[PDB]
RNA sequence: GCCCGUCGCUAGUACCGAUUGAAUGGCUUAGUGAGGCCUCAGGAUCUGGCGGA
RNA sequence: GGACUUUUACUUUGAAAAAAUUAGAGUGUUCAAAGCAGGCGUAUUGCUCGAAUAUAUUAGCAUGGAAUAAUAGAAUAGGACG
RNA sequence: UAUCUGGUUGAUCCUGCCAGUAGUCAUAUGCUUGUCUCAAAGAUUAAGCCAUGCAUGUCUAAGUAUAAGCAAUUUAUACAGUGAAACUGCGAAUGGCUCAUUAAAUCAGUUAUCGUUUAUUUGAUAGUUCACAUGGUAUAACUGUGGUAAUUCUAGAGCUAAUACAUGCUUAAAAUCUCGACCCUUUGGAAGAGAUGUAUUUAUUAGAUAAAAAAUCAAUGUCUUCGGACUCUUUGAUGAUUCAUAAUAACUUUUCGAAUCGCAUGGCCUUGUGCUGGCGAUGGUUCAUUCAAAUUUCUGCCCUAUCAACUUUCGAUGGUAGGAUAGUGGCCUACCAUGGUUUCAACGGGUAACGGGGAAUAAGGGUUCGAUUCCGGAGAGGGAGCCUGAGAAACGGCUACCA
């Protein structure tokens, strides 16, 4: 998301300890800061060419990806920067020997650097707590 | 028998919860703080005594107290406080400048004495030179010791030069 | 629970401390130390169970008291004090040592060895990373720190200590084919020296072991403890030397023995 | 006192949910220091396991830096002029990390003109030689520049004020000052 | 706060508790054996059906199979150490009908 | 032969019911508001020209 | 190390795996419920076996299988390899 | 250890419930009661109320002894043994008891901290601080004068202790940066002036590595063979970082950097109260370990629709910034947005509900129970608040309100 507009704050966002020099020609005109998140995620180049600036971004943010990592489909769109998916399963009743479609609804960050549609498969990793719910953050769309 | 405490303004009595340090309270346990009852700090006819001090004599002499004398029940005993409480330099070995107390126990007249504290003695100084010591010995025994470390890999860029000169 | 649990309750001790079940309704806490809790034996079980040194727990200390025992290195006089996998426990009179070591079913056992062989101990390095004004270190199994290790020495792998000073001497790699002592699980005892190690990044890198007896098994990364070369060990091998007899076996070979 | 647990604010679903052990210290949270200008007078506060924290109150200089130069002076705090999280904050004056200042700046002044010392704004042998190996590395802003005939600088809090009892910043440049700038200006 | 001392008890009790036939048999072997209590021959009745669901049970695993072998030579063992299953029938298929 | 319902006697159970009925617990508006903690002041004394307690 | 991977259900094996409980081995608590002891000589200054095994089964992890049952793929070619 | 039997009819076969029957780590009660072993037990109702007594204190050679204390011995005329009282330190957050609240809570298995605190134990770690033969009062116990019906109440007055309280010296070398008095004009370099322990705060920089090379602007480093060349040059960990670690300019009512104690006492001359020096105790920063804690991923709860819509009044879902925390986070505030759960049962209600390891009942599949010896959680008449501390929202701690 966040739809063209850069510095649209009451504060000026910058990442944090990046520090672009005015005194210095420069055809960058700002020191980006990326990394690769790792278990063979690829830092889609939307990021590193972005120009955004996103501090739960899991590759040019100040965020950890560790613990588990799960896949679902996206439910909700609705919210900005964050989705809501419904990771299906099916829990066996062991008296009927049978089983029964249940769901959950998990909300993660999404980062600028992907775009995304609800009915769209995606894997995200999980990360330290960024909000009162979103524990979760995408890091590759498989549709 | 409530107790007056000085700083309330008050000729009533009042309840003040009170912590360590404060007048009236002794405390029971650590960070302890009770409410307990107070008297004011100005005079009224309800006080059963009022404590004083004399802070200048008059003209004859009170029953028993100008008269009287008592001497206090300890002494200096601290080195310096003791070269302070007689006047003394710091070289004239107040360790017989230390007052004894002679008492007996029948014929058992002996005279007990306080152990000075502070005191500056051989084994005083034995103990600062070992210590003072101790902190050079080992400030450089590491630095050896880290010498010898940068040598190990001073020599271990042998192969990584000798088997780049040797395939 | 407002801080910390300074009680042990009998049923809750590790099982391998082979305790009797009424015995009165506490067993002894191990005390914090270089060995985590449920991973180590104390001072009191080794002299009162194990070697049935002292009768009670009250004479246990007054043995200690004397310094007669040493660990390591110095008295170590804490009666609850956590002893662990490798530790040398020295005795004074008897001219006794003994050197910390499993068995196949899982606990610890008593292994006497040489006034030589008590002179040294290894260590699985746990961690290896720059420090104080950029002076390297090294931690393992112990609970030691070594300062300025040999650039080679990576993690997990084993150490030589001299414990006369701190100083390590040797120190054998995990790669490929190397002695291996497991401590985990309940696979923990069997020995056997290295199948190969299955990455998964993310966490729990698992070891596949095989037995000197044409015996496979698998355990995770941090339970297994590389001591050496195959056949060629680098300290004092217990009776039996971790290969996993089998039920049946052990009965029939117990069986074997028969006439007195 | 207050308490930064989540028994409370209901669950995502909507529901309510019942009281259940009773407030505790580790979920403790403490009052805000809302520190401000002058007569520095800080306070310790006994946090978890000793660890002091230094909550600051009437802070009147810091260490402030120019990044651009790689040089960091102590100087007075004239006042704020900006906060993006109450405008209430600039109005009372008060200290708070990300608060926009104006410093004295004579002091980042007096180190330029010890420095290269080309008379910004409007003779020794051994000063000459490095002046002369300090030139073209002189003109730095036309919008740095200008504040220095002002005499205050623009500059912004990189501490935590309440929680470290210093309270640090660093001069503004660039697209960050721009930003600022248009704040400022479009806003008064 | 102290281990609970485990505890069991060794007699079970005819479902029918008046069936004549059962009754009958069950006296005469009371006062052929010297028994002072019916309840020592439920007793003797528990333990036996005890040891033949723990026989037919193992009857029905794969022939041979480890655990199988393990106890089943440990029960007849056991059975002939005390001298009730005959020497012959130490293959375990006499043990339903001890 | 069987058998149904009103009507009448004894006993029991539950229902509806004026009393804007009563009681016990869980929340909660509005109003009043103890206490400790943080904070602006204070300054009995008590000591370090201008700071501290 | 690099570059890229259609998604699932099922089943296998394994790791992770507290003790007591339970199933269960050994041991003759005088028997037994129990307990984890005990058994051996030179019983004069010691010898010696133990304290098994099983069990967790839903979920997560790891691994083999590719039947069964789904999902996706090239049709306005905006396809596939180069 | 896969079983049935009595009761509808004149008789019959069914459906079907009742009754029979067996067991219960399942309570009570009735009658009866000799031995061994084993030995639960005020849970259920009333987390209702409690007389009394007891349930938390603690000293080593090794912080403090002038008891006007015992003991007298014994090198000890400073102290020296033994030691009440009192200070200091530590502990009193473990233990034990109960199941009231608690239904996505707790709990269980499985995860996370690259998301934090961590007494202690254990292992490492400090030449740097500008009277040193060692700096300061102000206090208990004690003495003595007192009050009150009354308590582990205490006041006024006079002494004296320290590892309490409050301070304040020190140490090699070395190298690197800054200024730079002079001198002389070049390619430019110099005497010596300061600075530079660690810890806090901020800004900047390093921290390489996906296979190979050049040109140039601004500075500018060693070696000159004065055209010039610049020469092999170093790199830690993770899957993963701004990590570990390091450098630069500064900041701090300025953390630590031993003014401590026991047992021995010796070398070594240039004989200075010189210089030295053995074992081991308490402490002390920072890192590590261990005992922890705090949050935390995935999936799993009993009955209920005579509960279908629920969540933002007064945060409900997200964003930004800040504040607060030990630290992540609507934890809280400001601004902005309009999100979030639900027939795959949300939301609400009920529970004679703490969860679990587990118990009972033996064809199997099931059914039913767990207050209760182990683990986890919660609480101490009901609430709230807080001091001490490493750790308590503690209650055999305090403060307030209600009873
Ligand atoms: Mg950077
Ligand atoms: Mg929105
Ligand atoms: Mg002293
Ligand atoms: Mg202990
Ligand atoms: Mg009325
Ligand atoms: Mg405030
Ligand atoms: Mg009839
Ligand atoms: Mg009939
Ligand atoms: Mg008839
Ligand atoms: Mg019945
Ligand atoms: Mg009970
Ligand atoms: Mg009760
Ligand atoms: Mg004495
Ligand atoms: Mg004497
Ligand atoms: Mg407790
Ligand atoms: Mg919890
Ligand atoms: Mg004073
Ligand atoms: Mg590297
Ligand atoms: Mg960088
Ligand atoms: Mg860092
Ligand atoms: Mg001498
Ligand atoms: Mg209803
Ligand atoms: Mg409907
Ligand atoms: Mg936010
Ligand atoms: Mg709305
Ligand atoms: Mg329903
Ligand atoms: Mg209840
Ligand atoms: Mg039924
Ligand atoms: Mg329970
Ligand atoms: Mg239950
Ligand atoms: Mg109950
Ligand atoms: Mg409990
Ligand atoms: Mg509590
Ligand atoms: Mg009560
Ligand atoms: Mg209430
Ligand atoms: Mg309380
Ligand atoms: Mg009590
Ligand atoms: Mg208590």
């Amino acid at each position: 998301s966040t739809e063209l507009t850069v510095q649209s704050e009451r504060a000026f966002q910058k990442q944090p300890h990046i520090f672009n020099n005015p005194k210095v020609k420069t055809s960058k005109r700002t020191k980006r800061w990326y990394k690769n998140a790792g278990l063979g995620f690829k830092t889609p180049k939307t990021a590193i060419e972005g120009s955004y600036i996103d501090k739960k971004c899991p590759f040019t943010g100040l965020v950890s990806i560790r613990g588990k990592i799960l896949t679902g489909t996206v439910v909700s769109t609705k919210m900005h920067r964050t989705i809501v998916i419904r990771r299906a399963y099916l829990h066996y009743i062991p008296k009927y020997n049978r089983y029964e479609k249940r769901h959950k609804n998990v909300p993660v960050h999404v980062s600028p650097a992907f775009r995304v549609q609800v009915g769209d498969i995606v894997t995200v990793g999980q990360c330290r707590p960024i909000s009162k719910t979103v524990r979760f953050n995408v890091v590759k769309v498989s549709a | 028998g409530f107790p007056m405490k000085q700083g309330v303004l008050l000729p009533t009595r009042i309840k003040l919860l009170l912590t360590k340090n404060v007048s009236c309270y002794r405390p029971r346990r650590d960070g302890e703080r009770k409410r307990k009852s107070v008297r004011g700090a100005i005079v009224g006819p309800d006080l059963a005594v009022l404590a004083l001090v004399i802070v200048k004599k008059g003209e004859q002499e009170l029953e028993g107290l100008t008269d009287t004398t008592v001497p206090k029940r300890l002494g200096p005993k601290r080195a310096n406080n003791i070269r302070k409480f007689f006047g003394l330099s710091k070289e004239d070995d107040v360790r017989d400048f230390v007052i004894r107390r002679e008492v007996t126990k029948g014929e058992k007249t002996y005279t007990k004495a306080p152990k000075i504290q502070r005191l500056v003695t051989p084994q005083r100084l034995q103990r600062k030179r070992h210590q003072r010591a101790l902190k050079v010995r080992n400030a450089q025994a590491q630095r050896e010791a880290a010498a010898e470390y940068a040598q190990l890999l001073a020599k271990r860029l042998s192969e990584r030069k000798a088997e780049k000169a040797e395939i | 629970a407002r801080g910390p649990k300074k009680h042990l309750k009998r049923l809750a001790a590790p099982h391998h401390w082979l305790l009797d079940k009424l015995s009165g309704c506490y067993a002894p806490r191990p005390s914090a130390g270089p060995h985590k809790l449920r991973e180590s034996l104390p001072l009191i079980v080794f002299l009162r169970n194990r070697l049935k040194y002292a009768l009670n727990g009250r004479e246990v200390k007054a043995i200690l008291m004397q310094r007669h025992v040493k660990v390591d290195g110095k008295v170590r006089t804490d009666t609850t004090y956590p002893a662990g996998f490798m530790d040398v426990i020295t005795l004074d009179a008897t001219n006794e040592n003994f050197r910390l070591v499993y068995d196949v079913k899982g606990r610890f056992a008593v292994h006497r060895i040489t006034d030589e062989e008590a002179s040294y101990k290894l260590g699985k390095v746990k961690k290896v990373q720059l420090g104080k004004k950029g002076v390297p270190y090294v931690v393992t199994h112990d609970g030691r720190t070594i300062r300025y290790p040999d650039p080679n020495i990576k993690v997990n792998d084993t150490v030589k200590i001299d414990l006369a000073s701190g100083k390590i001497t040797d120190f054998i790699k995990f790669d490929a084919g190397k002695l291996v002592y497991v401590t985990g699980g309940r696979n923990l005892g069997r020995i056997g020296t290295i199948v190969h190690k299955e990455r998964h990044d993310g966490g729990f890198d698992l070891v596949h072991i095989k037995d000197s007896l044409d015996n496979t098994f698998v355990t995770r990364l941090n339970n297994v403890f590389v001591i050496g070369e195959q056949g060629k060990p680098y300290i004092s091998l217990p009776k039996g030397k971790g290969i996993k007899l089998s039920i049946a076996e052990e009965r029939d070979r117990r069986r074997a023995q028969q006439g007195l | 006192g207050i308490s930064r647990d989540s028994r409370h604010k209901r669950s995502a679903t909507g529901a309510k949910r019942a009281q259940f052990r009773k407030k505790r210290k580790f979920e403790l949270g403490r009052q805000p220091a809302n520190t401000k200008i002058g007569a520095k007078r800080i306070h310790s506060v006994r946090t978890r396991g000793g660890n002091k924290k230094y909550r600051a109150l009437r802070i009147e200089t810091g260490n402030f830096s120019w990044a651009s130069e790689g040089i960091s002076k102590k100087t007075r705090i004239a006042g704020v002029v900006y906060h993006p999280s109450n405008n209430e904050l600039v109005r009372t004056n008060t200290l708070t990390k990300a608060a926009i200042v104006q410093i004295d700046a004579t002091p980042f002044r007096q180190w330029f003109e010890a420095h290269y010392g080309q008379t910004l704004g409007k003779k020794s042998k051994n000063a000459e030689r490095k002046w002369a190996a300090r030139a073209a590395s002189a003109k730095i802003e036309s919008s740095v520049e200008s504040q220095f005939s002002a005499g205050r600088l623009y500059a912004c809090i990189s501490s935590r004020p309440g929680q470290s009892g210093r309270c640090d910043g660093y001069i503004l440049e660039g697209e960050e000052l721009a930003f600022y700038l248009r704040r400022l200006t479009a806003k008064k | 706060p102290r281990a609970p001392r485990t505890y069991s008890k060794t007699y079970s009790t005819p479902k029918r508790p008046y069936e004549s036939s059962r009754l009958d048999a069950e006296l005469k072997l009371a006062g052929e054996f010297g028994l002072k209590n019916k309840k020592e021959i439920y007793r003797i009745s528990f333990q036996l059906s005890k040891i033949r669901r723990a026989a037919r049970d193992l009857l029905t695993r794969d022939e041979k199979d480890p655990k199988r072998l393990f106890e089943g030579n440990a029960l007849i063992r056991r059975l002939v150490r005390v001298g009730v299953l005959s020497e012959d029938k130490k293959k375990l298929d006499y043990v339903l009908a001890l």
